[PDB]
């Protein structure tokens, strides 16, 4: 288990990005996505 | 996306869920991992798309949120939302039953919720403790769509969700409408303040029978505002139920709630 993922560290970035959100619709939602009828087939 | 832009922090659920930060943002998130031959096999690919289909494209505080999703040779992997404060039915359990202020928060943002879904014609047909999540101000977050349809002109059919939370329109071999989730909430507010559900019997034939009759038995304990609202929940037809925006503006949610809306970018 790393240590961003366990005790104080995660608390804090947990914190922060509550408080300080990131534009998650640009930074993800515009990258392109497998299509729905692909995610069975070839990757 | 691929796995390789993910620090996997550990497993979160088995079910796999993993607590994951993404490499070039810092941000940390759920990775859900799904097995290809798995799904194949059970026959259930479907139904996974319809869940996909639906949960990626909603956008609400209360709404646990799918960033987004890909797949590699073997795996389907879903980009979720992490809710740091875990399983709201543990909480429950824990606790035993929520006191009021607990329960109307919860209500609000249920209500919230389910509203934003029914504008664009989505019934989530399975509200329940354990399919809600909590965020870092333990904010409500509906976590699973499972049953969910996006029902746009046709009344619907099938029976699903829960034993304790079946409205009775499903029992009976009605059609049902987004009407359901508006009984479910009831159910749920019972068991947020009780610790049970209302209709709870030893055999699935006396619960249906109770769920019918609408044999509610309210414990004494209660306050006569939370009985108010989950009265005007748990009617027996559908029409009469206290709309989403009622629950919403009940002057016992007005007076309980602490709810906080979370920071929004930006
Ligand atoms: C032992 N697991 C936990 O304590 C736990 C489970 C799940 C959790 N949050 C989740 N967020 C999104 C999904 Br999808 S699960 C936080 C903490």
């Amino acid at each position: 288990i790393p240590a961003w993922a366990s005790g104080n560290l995660l608390t804090q970035a947990i914190r922060q990005q509550y408080y300080k959100p990131i534009d998650v619709d640009r930074m993800y939602g515009t990258i392109d996505s497998p299509k729905l009828e692909e995610l069975f087939n070839k990757s | 996306f691929t796995i390789d832009d993910f620090d996997i922090g550990r497993p979160l659920g088995k079910g796999n869920v993993y607590l994951a930060r993404e490499k070039q943002n810092k941000f940390i998130m759920a990775l859900k991992v799904l097995f290809k031959s798995q799904l194949e096999k059970e026959g259930v690919e479907h139904q996974l798309r319809r869940e996909i289909e639906i949960q990626s494209h909603l956008r609400h505080p209360n709404i646990l949120r799918m960033y987004n999703y890909f797949h590699d040779r073997k795996r389907i992997y879903l980009m979720l939302e992490f809710a740091p404060r875990g399983e709201l039915y543990k909480e429950l359990q824990k606790h035993g039953r929520f006191d009021e202020q607990r329960s109307a928060t919860f209500m609000e943002e249920l209500a919230d919720a389910l509203h934003y879904c029914h504008e664009r014609k989505v019934i989530h047909r399975d509200i329940k403790p354990e399919n809600l999540l909590m965020g870092y101000k333990g904010e409500l977050k509906i976590a699973d769509f499972g049953w969910s349809v996006h029902a746009p002109s046709l009344r619907r059919r099938t029976m699903c969700g829960t034993l304790d939370y079946l409205p009775p329109e499903m029992i009976e071999g009605k059609t049902h409408d987004e009407k359901v989730d508006l009984w479910c909430a009831g159910v749920l507010c019972y068991e947020f303040l009780v610790g049970m559900p209302p209709f709870d019997s030893p055999s699935h034939t006396e619960t249906h029978r109770r769920i019918v009759n609408v044999d509610l038995k309210f414990p004494p304990f209660l306050s006569d505002g939370s009985k108010d609202l989950i009265s005007k929940l748990l009617r027996y037809h559908p029409p009469q139920r206290l709309p989403l925006k009622g629950v919403m503006e009940h002057p016992w949610v007005k007076a309980n709630s602490r709810r906080v809306l979370p920071p929004v970018y930006q």
